[PDB]
């Protein structure tokens, strides 16, 4: 009568608080089916300035289908707030887990990590870094399978692009995150997978201190306490994912290529496995099949899901799949790894940019000189941040390029070149238009 | 269409009276301090008022409307934007933004003296792809997947015999080309 | 018939498909120097280069080994004096010489069929095709006829195969066998490089004292010229030129005719060789079967 409803669900107890927004069990009025209804307040968010973070959060959760990602079924707006309906878990947090049984066995630590580390690569492949991976924000189902949850924290990959935020709790975070340092990102998730990984086998933390400046001199430090109970295999692939520089640290490919995360590993969770092609779906093929056979997305699946395969729609899809799959498989033909007959004709090293042992306020002025002599126009973004543009006489379009000034050590700074992308060539362009600059600059 | 009336105040009895109910006291949920139901009402103005502990009250946050007897009452206007995610979002982000082309001019320093020091150069940039040795085996023109971070951005030698060469990975749809330019300076 | 199944392989494939995952590739202005150019194909290990004029803002051509054979026959005098027009000359003055034919630049685009970048390769006679994007104008990879048989070679289980893949050598009758230009054992590299000018053929087999072939002396086996830096001695013989380079050659290989057309496919993909010598039941030099030769039956024709 006077229970408060959302789309047929009625809100009750609070699970938590994320974040942006509160978490609500949301029981169905005719069924008694449940959900997590994730409130949004239209304001709060407004006065946070976090509209496109929303935004983004939003349309990576309506895209993503992973079984180890918590799935969004609808998202209902109303002039006031925000009602993300998502799947519940009954199971709860990962963290209280821990808590309960001490120590979680190495059968189900090994189980659990395995699918964790599904969810993680699934996000990376489509250039979304969860940032604040801890075993709070990953819960569990009366099946015990992992789900990650809370995307407030999460950012989109770019190229040539670099994440600067800090986030995430300073447990899990890892040494360039606390040291506020720039981060391509996907190393910084391992980190802080390495971290769940001691929590689930230990029941303790690897960097735990009661002074914040002392637990971050432990994080940049990168030494912890590996337990006499933990056998070698793990004790090295934790060591390698917790690793103090970003280079040295374990990727998703070290860590699938390692022995002990190998063992009983289904061959449905991670691309190029046996039974991967035939279990998930590939979202880039049914698009490309949808603009040939000029269909729907469900006639496309209905053909898949049905009795037979010889079916029209069915056949394209797999036609894809396993010219994908040949092409996959010899990666000597499409990477690099009796010698090789073009080697028999064969040194100077390469470096990044132009490097000044100069004040970097010097070094500006420069700049800006040598922009007007080649009459190039700029928009100054930042002090050390530039974005310029040329007029190229010939082809009669604008090259775009970041300027960017950069500390190599105490003494030494770089200044970085970045082509912006929108007859000619566009690489050309990007090359003449650098080589303008660096001969006039010295 | 879903519409939302949460009192953010205190109180042990809190009622709804609005325009959408011929001005009638709707009892209230409450957990913890809000007391809150949700209503289906069309795209258009309404007023309501809050019945808090037996006297009349309103939301200081929400707009308000005063008439000619002097009854203060939120008012709020439902609209087709607020029906759609993305619709709302687009309405939001236009609030959002409050208090520049391209110029010829250099920037000043700072405000008085910043002594604003430049960002860390990461490691990932130093990762040159064409120093890597690929080994005997593979062609010459094969190398290894590079990471994100990396493209676009300029690489070079230093220049010998009166010329520059200069080199960047750039991605075509899927695949990555590592362009190698030999031009006189 | 079960045959044409891999010109419908091609037709259906773009040339997207072939370009690898990370590549790397070398353009040079028109406005540098013929030596460093060269000097800048072994350092990066390339066989081929195109050309960008920076005046007109187009891609106008490519520099191949073609261009140091031309220039070293052209120009060459003596041991004891320098070859002046290697050591000055830029690829933009030795174009107006060597090009004055005004040839237009040939490529294709990614998303253009492999039918018709095989089509290209054979009818222009070239080795190299440059992959120019129309959408950007950047170069992405230059095409050639190992990369395609190649490729080819990793869907021969996804297609039933035709009867001439089953079929002898001798029966199809694949490669030249008449008007074969050779070089002796003592020939030096000047009277080998005018060979290469005159007859506008892409290798030359080494014959011995005895008439055996030891060797095989192909347009790429030049670059080591530059390489060693051993250019402005060209009086020198084929022999002398190729030893310090035999012991990782492995030139000649050959292919006897009686042996399936699948099994000759097979080697030119493994051992990575342009092309193989065919012999007969005694051992003895029939013909010259290369990857031209080879994608003309499969592709073209039918
Ligand atoms: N955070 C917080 C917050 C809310 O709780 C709500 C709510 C809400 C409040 C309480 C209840 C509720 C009332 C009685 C019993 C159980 C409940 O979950 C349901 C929804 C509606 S909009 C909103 N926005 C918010 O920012
Ligand atoms: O006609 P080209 O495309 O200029 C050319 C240059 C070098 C070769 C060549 C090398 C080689 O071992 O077989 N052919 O072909
Ligand atoms: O004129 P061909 O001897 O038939 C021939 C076959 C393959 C090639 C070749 C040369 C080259 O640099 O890349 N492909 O040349």
């Amino acid at each position: 009568d006077g229970r408060v409803k959302i789309g047929h669900y009625v809100l009750g107890d609070t699970l938590g608080v994320g974040t942006f927004g509160k978490v609500k069990i949301g029981e169905h009025q005719l069924t008694g089916h449940k959900v997590a209804v994730k409130i949004l307040n239209r304001q709060k968010i407004r006065s946070l300035d976090v509209v496109g973070k929303i935004k983004r959060e939003i349309q990576n959760l309506k895209l993503f289908r992973h079984p180890h990602i918590i799935k969004l079924y609808q998202v209902i707006s109303t002039p006031t707030d925000f009602f993300m309906v998502m799947e519940y878990v009954s199971g709860g947090e990962l963290f209280d887990y821990i808590c309960k049984h001490g120590r979680v066995e190495e059968m189900e630590a090994r189980r659990l990590f395995q699918q964790i580390l599904s969810a993680v690569d699934y996000c990376h492949r489509h250039m979304v870094v969860h940032r604040d991976l801890k075993p709070e924000n990953v819960l569990l189902d009366a099946h015990m399978n992992a789900k990650i949850a809370d995307f407030g924290l999460s950012n989109m990959m770019s190229d040539g692009e670099f994440l600067r935020t800090s986030c995430g709790s300073p447990n899990y975070a890892a040494p360039e995150v606390i040291s506020g340092r720039l981060y391509a990102g996907p190393e910084v998730d391992i980190w802080s997978c390495g971290v769940i990984l001691y929590a689930l086998l230990c029941g303790t933390l690897p960097f735990d201190d009661e002074h914040v400046p002392t637990l971050f001199k432990k994080i940049r430090g990168g030494v912890f306490y590996i337990p006499e109970y933990l056998n070698r295999s793990v004790a090295t692939l934790l060591m390698h994912m917790l690793q103090v520089d970003p280079l040295k640290r374990a990727t998703i490919k070290d860590i699938r290529e390692h022995e002990w995360f190998k063992q009983d590993l289904p061959s449905y969770l991670f691309p190029e496995d046996p039974s991967y092609d035939a279990n998930v779906i590939d979202d880039e093929a049914v698009k490309e099949v949808c603009e040939k056979f000029e269909c729907t997305e469900s006639e496309v699946m209905n053909s898949l899901y049905s009795g037979d395969p010889q079916d029209q729609l069915a056949v394209a899809y797999h036609l894809i799949i396993d010219n994908r799959r040949i092409m996959n498989q010899a990666s000597e033909f499409y990477l690099a790894s009796r010698p090789h007959p073009e080697r028999v004709p064969f040194k100077a090293k390469w470096h990044l940019g132009i490097r000044s042992q100069s004040k970097p306020y010097d070094i500006m002025a420069e700049v800006y000189r040598a922009m007007k002599q080649l009459d190039f126009e700029w928009k100054v973004v930042n002090a050390y941040h530039l974005r310029v543009r040329r007029k190229n006489p010939v082809t009669g379009n604008y090259v775009k390029m970041s300027l960017q000034l950069y500390l190599v050590d105490n003494r030494s700074y770089l200044l970085d070149f970045k082509s912006i992308d929108d007859l000619g060539s566009h690489t050309m362009d990007f090359f003449e238009m650098c080589a303008s600059l660096i001969t006039t600059l010295a | 269409r879903p519409t939302v009336f949460r009192w953010t105040g205190g109180g042990k009895e809190v009622y709804l009276s609005g325009s959408f109910n011929n001005w009638s006291k709707l009892p209230l949920t409450r957990s913890h301090n809000n007391f809150v139901a949700i209503l289906d009402l069309p795209e258009g103005e309404h007023q309501y008022k809050f019945f808090v502990d037996g006297q009349w009250t309103h939301d200081p946050s929400e707009p308000i409307v005063t008439s000619q007897l002097g009854t203060v009452n939120n008012i709020i206007q439902v609209k087709k934007t607020d029906f759609e995610v993305f619709d709302a979002l687009m309405v939001d982000s236009q609030k959002c933004s409050d208090v520049g082309p391209y110029h010829q001019e250099p920037y000043v320093c700072k405000p008085e003296e910043r002594f604003r020091a430049p960002p860390i150069l990461p490691p990932h940039l130093l990762q040159v792809i064409l120093n890597k040795d690929t080994g005997i085996s593979c062609d010459p023109a094969l190398l290894p997947e590079p990471n994100h971070v990396m493209l676009n951005h300029l690489y070079a030698l230093s220049i010998k015999d009166g010329v520059m060469v200069l080199s960047a990975t750039h991605r075509y749809k899927k695949k990555y080309v590592t362009t190698l330019l030999y031009k006189p300076i | 018939s079960n045959n044409s199944v891999y010109t419908s392989f091609m037709k259906s494939h773009r040339c997207y498909d072939l370009i690898p995952t990370s590549s790397k590739l070398v353009v040079f202005d028109t406005s540098l120097q013929v030596k460093k150019a060269f000097f800048a194909l072994v350092t990066n290990g390339v066989r081929a280069a195109p050309l960008w004029d920076s005046k007109k803002q187009s891609f106008v051509g490519m520099l191949t080994i073609t261009d140091f054979i031309n220039i070293l026959h052209r120009y060459y005098k003596s041991a004891l004096v320098q070859i002046y027009e290697l050591e000055e000359h830029k690829i933009e003055t030795w174009r107006e010489v060597y090009l004055q034919s005004f040839k237009p630049l040939v490529c294709i685009s990614p998303n253009a069929s492999l039918f018709d970048a095989v089509s290209s390769l054979i009818r222009n006679k070239i080795h190299r095709l440059p992959v120019i994007d129309p959408e950007s104008g950047n170069t992405l990879y230059i095409l050639t006829h190992k990369r395609i048989l190649k490729f080819l070679k990793l869907f021969i289980t996804e297609f039933p195969k035709p009867e001439f893949m089953s079929k002898s050598l001798e029966e199809l009758q694949i490669g030249t066998y008449a008007n074969i230009a050779m070089v002796r054992t003592t020939t030096p590299v000047y009277v080998a490089l005018g060979i290469f000018v005159q007859h506008r053929v892409s290798a030359l087999p080494v014959v011995d004292e005895k008439g055996r072939v030891v060797d095989i002396y192909s347009k790429f086996d030049v670059i080591n010229l530059a390489a060693e830096k051993t250019y402005n001695n060209l009086d020198v013989s084929v022999t002398k030129a190729l030893q310090h380079r035999s012991h990782y050659f492995e030139g000649v290989l050959k292919c006897y005719l009686h042996e399936t057309l699948e099994t000759i496919i097979n080697r030119l993909v493994e051992a990575e060789v342009h092309r193989l010598v065919v012999v007969d039941e005694n051992d003895v030099v029939k013909g010259i079967v290369s990857l031209s030769d080879i994608l003309q039956a499969l592709v073209l024709t039918g």
